[PDB]
């Protein structure tokens, strides 16, 4: 619906990801943390292409599509919330619950026939260690565990993060991350050397197709992801050859990390443990508009009491934020960018030239193709069309 | 006044529209399906389009205004942009006179 | 045909206005104030999509397409007028007259076969209450008056004023204008407390449809109009209310405006009394291109002398123009800019939900769709196609 | 296919013309003067719409498609030749050879099956009075001098010139500088008068209208082009007049120059002499993409000697760059520019209004319709297509 | 005053015929059917030769951008022509076609 | 040498079957009708598997960006394919199938 059909019909294998441009529809997205919202502050958010707004009332959040029913402007041009309860748009005054988003009351007109009659679309928000979640999607939600990675959510990982909005489709961040062999962008981070890290420059592959990822479709909660396990069978490559001589050569450092990779539906890696072998690491690349996305990144470490929480704070801020989440992953940034160009008319898909180590990609388009609950389309933005 | 009298039978062709305006109240649309009569609010729910004055293909009635249409019989969206049902209203024939209810049907006391 | 046919299938009520994208043809418009135009100096300026030049010639006032036809450059990147009567073009020296567009001469080939057989586009212009009004069509243009309204043109009104580029599509700012709810967004306006204003929220409708309004298509003139009447039954929101509690009121002012108001095609609004009880107020929506408009705002005010036109000047620079045309106004010009996304792909003319006081629009509407003397397209603008 | 088929149906007489908006492919273009390009040290440029990168290794210069096999990025985001004779990519490290294109090594997994089974698109690079020429094409390129002008390869000949960057489509460049009217510009410009020249206003022409041209569908290298003979038989005009009246007149210099000007595939304009009669100039419009184009100009003068040359290289840059390549052909750059508009929605191809002295202009139209070896298209850029 | 074209089964019906004349522009002449017709041979957008174009009937289509004219009344038919063609002329007398050397 | 793959009857009309080789590329035999054909099984333009496309008569389209070869020739039949398919002669005798060890 979002890509020339003749495209979609080319790539069988994951044509419904290709054709999500915009994102998948019907689950949960990060995309601010709860510090960033306060009491009876409404703030805007575009969000699979749509405008949203987000306020906190009474210490809850509720979520609005930022768009008057009347004449489609947006309500946050200029805010009017009279009542605690309620938001009335600037240009008419219809005024809207944030509850339920039932026209309650049109201050120009408490005669219209109107009131009571319409309802501005809702979308359920959620607060999770720190993280505002929202359900982009219709009907009842489903537990936000179903679309976070395992261990998220455990009682005791404390998590600390940053946020951004970078300029690539969201799937170009996607396959960055996941990318097994991309690992080779990294070989001069700050991170490797100021943290002892071992890291290879790439892998040789070992064993047949089937073994270079597990599949997970069997999790109890429903989340469905992709594990990369091509270091099973395959051999690290330490030393980079051109000729057969060496020119590179890999970081040889004491401290092992990234036992553990995966990728998982609507959009979220784990790896684990990162960037420190007593920490996990989960980054997001939630879909903006078809060129943007939202670089969600959190960072886990298990603490038992306040003390421990605030020197893991500490320690976030004056190393883990500048070492790894800028240090290290700053270079994910402009190599998803340089995707862009040849991904942009859609024809990347098609003239893409992948060698071994892309079959986790694969596996990672397979899986979101056949388990995403939905395909976002401008139709959902402008407004859902049927004739007869 | 449970009973709005509307007009004879046969002053209505199949496939035709009636509006039907009550004092101290929004009118209604009175169709005739066949030899079949349904009646909902005369006013889209869309907007303020008058659904009287729009063209009906069969049971769904298009409004005018922007092409939204309705199930003349259910009262549902039949084409968007329309999404919020019509309030139907009984309709009865006695002695060859249309009457159509002064209350529209409710999701109260019928079929489960 | 300028939209999708789609869409004005669907809109059955209004469709040639829907796809009146770039204005309407045949229509005269105002375009810049007399005192910005000195005798042999050409300016430009862009109308209904065109490139056009104007010059001013023994203090009579010409039209030329700022075109020229030989390679499609425009003139004015190097206006060369050689002689009194004449422009010619800086490339390849066709040289045209200003009253009447003839390829008179060509400096590069005095022997040519063109000359004389050749002719630019030149359009009627003329000048009323120090305002340059062009006819943007075909063929003798008809009486201004038509395309005015009431009383504008009258001997006694002294016309004082300002014009402005405004970013959105023409239409969106003739609704506003004519949008008798949209009266909410003037609430906090500095002239209203300033000039003591009687100045309701909104108004709750009473009476019949056809009582909303009054069209008018029995004008002598040939003017063609809508006036909205929602005031002559509907009882004015002065205590606007959330849940039963009056959360804003009215402004309770001295001073009674804006009581008769209409608007007319092209695209122009009158609004009596305005900004004072005894003022008369019209302003012009032009359209440049699909994106752009001109908001032309006039202030007339009846003067028997110098005496009175002197003094009425002061009173506009020192109060009505500050006070009014911007202190009033400007609220305007963002209002008709938040609805530019929602109508931008066209789809905002199906998905907008009305209500009661819209019924003054779609009178226009329909109005502008049934009187309109022609529909602008981009082949008037890049050179009209046909094989009969 | 790069213009509306309806367009290209009309243009009969040069259709393939019309829809080279990319240029002509299979022919060789200067890009840049050797002097810019330093050994080990590569250089970015776009060409035809494509990517390019050029390097420098034992002296020689060799292009490869600046944009990676694999996941389709700009290899010069970051520059890694890690070997002499390579270039690796800094994403996943896939290795090519500047010489032939080869994938010879992978960092990140020698193993891969890619290795050796892959190439990168590589073009012909050759340096010639120095300046570098690249063969967009595919297949064994032909001589150089069969997309040069006579002369330019002469022995004797130095070659001193400038390049920029300008913002119009290739043919309105060249159309332009062969348009015999377009002298017209040049009236007022400093080489002009600081150089004595004979300069009239334009051309009353004389004969028949295969007299205005002469084509060389031959020549002993295959070369194709147009010489313009309007002045053979035509009358030069020094006296321009309106209306009877003369309101301009020509130069009426000593020097005598441009004896003979023609225009060459793929897009070279030679003027002789000029600017001065001891001189020959040439100038390419070399298609950047459909927007831009380099306007690579070079000034020609026979020198036995290192003392000659000497004595050239300082009037080049102390009179002849200042005063002629840009004191005169600055003009021109602007020129260009105001078409652009016209021709920007293909429709000024329709439209135009041509007159006498363009026969010259039709002459190359179709020249370069029935002598180009190869229409350019976006295919060409993203990858060519097609289905069984 | 009238000049010597062909002679009138030199024509196939549907074909135009170029007719070059000393010291004066040049005509074009066009049998549609058993009928003969003579406009400007220039079109009066440009500078194209309509004798090199396409007749489909009784109109001409200009070679160069597609525009045409109806050979009887010259009178524009197609984008983007606006002038009118200069039309001559013809008469067949014993099994010849003649121009007038004006236009009427 | 020759490679003894299976009995003609192993496989329905239309279908495809890989062949893996210890040390070696695998192949691709295609049943087209009552004629067999072997060529690489992997795609030239990546890692996607050919038997694991679509035949369409003599024509393998890969089940990654559709692009085709034809599995006689092994050249090209739609983009993004460039580079020919090894391909390797196939002869049945007897009701069974075999293919060349090597490329040819
Ligand atoms: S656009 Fe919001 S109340 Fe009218
Ligand atoms: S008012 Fe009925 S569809 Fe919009
Ligand atoms: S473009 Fe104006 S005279 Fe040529
Ligand atoms: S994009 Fe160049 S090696 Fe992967
Ligand atoms: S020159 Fe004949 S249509 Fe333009
Ligand atoms: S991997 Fe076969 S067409 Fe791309
Ligand atoms: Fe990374
Ligand atoms: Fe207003
Ligand atoms: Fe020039």
């Amino acid at each position: 619906a979002n890509v020339d059909e003749a495209i979609l019909k080319r790539v069988k294998g994951w044509a419904p990801y290709v054709d999500a441009k915009l994102g998948f529809r019907n689950h949960w997205y990060p995309v601010m943390f709860s510090k960033e919202i306060n009491e009876g502050e409404p703030k805007t958010l575009k969000l699979l292409g749509e405008n949203l707004l987000v306020n906190r009332i009474d210490g809850k959040l509720y979520c609005l599509k930022d768009r008057c029913l009347h004449r489609g402007v947006q309500l946050s041009v200029k805010v009017e919330c009279k009542t605690k309860s309620t938001i009335t748009c600037w240009y008419h005054a219809w005024t809207y619950r944030w509850e339920d988003g039932v026209l309650c009351d049109i201050l120009t007109n408490p005669t219209s026939a109107q009131i009571g009659r319409q309802k501005l679309k809702t979308y359920p928000v959620q607060e999770a260690k720190g993280c505002v979640f929202i359900y982009l999607g219709d009907g009842d939600p489903p537990p936000l565990a179903r679309d976070t990675p395992p261990n998220f959510l455990d009682d005791d990982m404390e998590i600390l993060g940053k946020n951004q909005i970078i300029k690539s489709n969201w799937r170009l961040a996607v396959e960055n991350g996941f990318d097994p062999s991309h690992i080779y962008i990294h070989k001069d981070s700050i991170l490797v050397k100021d943290n002892d890290l071992a890291l290879p420059l790439g892998f040789a592959p070992g064993g047949d197709r089937k073994q270079q990822t597990r599949v997970v479709d069997d999790d109890v909660v429903g989340r469905k992801g992709v594990y990369d396990l091509i270091g099973e069978h395959g051999v690290p490559v330490f030393e980079g050859t051109i000729g057969g001589e060496v020119v590179r050569e890999g970081a040889y450092g004491e401290k092992i990390v990234a036992n553990d990779i995966s990728i998982w539906l609507p959009g979220v890696l784990k790896v684990n443990p990162f960037p420190n072998p007593d920490m996990m690491y989960f980054e997001w690349y939630v879909p903006i508009d078809e060129n943007t996305h939202y670089y969600f990144q959190t960072l886990g470490k298990p603490c038992a009491n306040d003390e421990e929480r605030k020197k893991y704070e500490q320690e976030f801020e004056s190393k883990w934020k500048p070492m790894a989440l800028e240090g290290f992953n700053n270079d994910d940034i402009w190599a998803r960018e340089a995707m862009v160009d040849f991904y942009a008319d859609d024809k990347g898909w098609v003239n893409e030239i992948l060698f071994e180590s892309d079959e986790a990609i694969v596996a990672w388009r397979k899986l979101a193709s056949e388990h995403n609950q939905g395909i976002q389309t401008q139709a959902h933005v402008s407004g859902l069309e049927h004739h007869h | 006044q449970i009973w709005l009298k509307v007009c004879a039978a046969s002053d209505m062709q199949p496939g035709t529209i009636r509006r039907v305006n009550r004092v101290g109240a929004a009118p209604l649309a009175v169709y005739r399906v066949g030899d079949q009569f349904y009646a909902t609010e005369d006013t889209c729910t869309h907007g303020i389009a008058s659904l009287s004055e729009g063209t009906l293909d069969g049971d769904v009635i298009e409004c005018p205004f922007h092409g939204g249409a309705f199930n003349v019989c259910t009262g549902m969206p039949a084409s968007s942009p329309c999404t919020v049902p019509l309030g139907v209203f009984e309709v009865e024939v006695k002695e060859g006179e249309v009457y159509v209810a002064g209350e529209k049907k409710l999701e109260h006391h019928h079929h489960h």
